[PDB]
């Protein structure tokens, strides 16, 4: 799917997750690109993998 | 006496580190013809010997 | 014209983007084809709007 | 085994990456699949243990 | 006679092996392998260059 994901945009698929980081809403890797993010509700972790 | 005999070896996709999996960067990406070939042949290459 | 090769199978299109008739033997680089009907996902901050 | 732990743990360095790991996707993807999303693939030492 | 023969018959295998007419039974020895490594090793030497 593309998706715009706390505002940043790319093109991926998103899954569950199996974490419970604790900071943050966005988790990105060093080249910037987002590996995750986190519902601001329940609290779950979601994956993003192109 | 400590002698280093391997280097690890890397080898880099052209396409996708450059356009990121994005369908229109690749297509402008295909004029560059001389370009990837090179960097893919050298990583490869040295692996293999 | 010479000779020519339809870039359809898998083995021609790997010839075609090493743009090359004869490919030597190793480990070759590839990514498959992306789908184009693609969904659309929005993930928002609640705000004063 | 000394000269395997007496000298750094290299966690942070070269490290050839699960692959059927990364593409599962049931974790947040650490740092050799951030690599492989980018095209960098490190392959298994040659010098095996 | 058998140091002569022996020296005979390697060359024979690997003229052969050099045009390629002996390639499906190249690993009979590793002597033979040496012919396939140096044949890897030239034709990276005549491609590489341009
Ligand atoms: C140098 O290279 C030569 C070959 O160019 C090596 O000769 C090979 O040695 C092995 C081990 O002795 C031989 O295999 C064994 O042969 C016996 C008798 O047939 C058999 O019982 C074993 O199960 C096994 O097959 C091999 O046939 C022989 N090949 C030739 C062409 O002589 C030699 O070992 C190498 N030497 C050094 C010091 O690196
Ligand atoms: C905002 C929100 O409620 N998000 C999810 C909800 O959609 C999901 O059905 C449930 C399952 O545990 O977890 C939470
Ligand atoms: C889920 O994460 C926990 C904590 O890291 C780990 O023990 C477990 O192996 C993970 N489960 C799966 C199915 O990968």
């Amino acid at each position: 799917t593309k998706y715009n994901i706390y505002d940043v945009s790319g093109v991926g698929v998103i899954r569950i997750s199996n974490d419970t980081f604790l900071n943050g809403i966005t988790y990105t890797s060093t080249s910037g690109n987002l590996l995750g993010f986190k519902d601001v509700t329940n609290g779950t972790i979601y994956s993003i993998t192109p | 006496e400590y002698l280093q005999i391997t280097s690890t070896p890397i080898v880099v996709d052209c396409s996708t580190y450059v356009c990121n999996g994005n369908v229109r960067c690749v297509e402008l990406l295909k004029q560059y013809t001389s370009a990837c070939k090179t960097i893919e042949d050298a990583l490869r290459n040295s692996a293999m010997l | 014209i010479a000779n020519i090769i339809y870039c359809n199978s898998v083995i021609n299109r790997l010839r075609c983007d090493q743009l090359s008739f004869d490919v030597p033997d190793g480990f070759y680089s590839t990514s498959p084809i992306q789908p184009v009907e693609l969904p659309v996902s929005i993930v928002s901050l609640p705000v004063y709007h | 085994d000394i000269l395997f732990s007496k000298l750094v743990t290299s966690g942070l360095g070269t490290v050839d990456a699960d692959y059927k790991k990364c593409t599962k996707g049931l974790s947040i993807a650490d740092l050799a699949c951030a690599q492989y999303y980018n095209g960098i693939m490190v392959l298994p030492g040659v010098a095996d243990a | 006679r058998i140091l002569a023969a022996s020296f005979n018959k390697a060359m024979t295998n690997i003229v052969d092996a050099f045009t390629g007419v002996n390639d499906a039974i190249t690993q009979t020895s590793q002597a033979l392998q040496t012919v396939a490594t140096a044949l890897n090793k030239i034709q990276d030497v005549v491609n590489q260059q341009g």
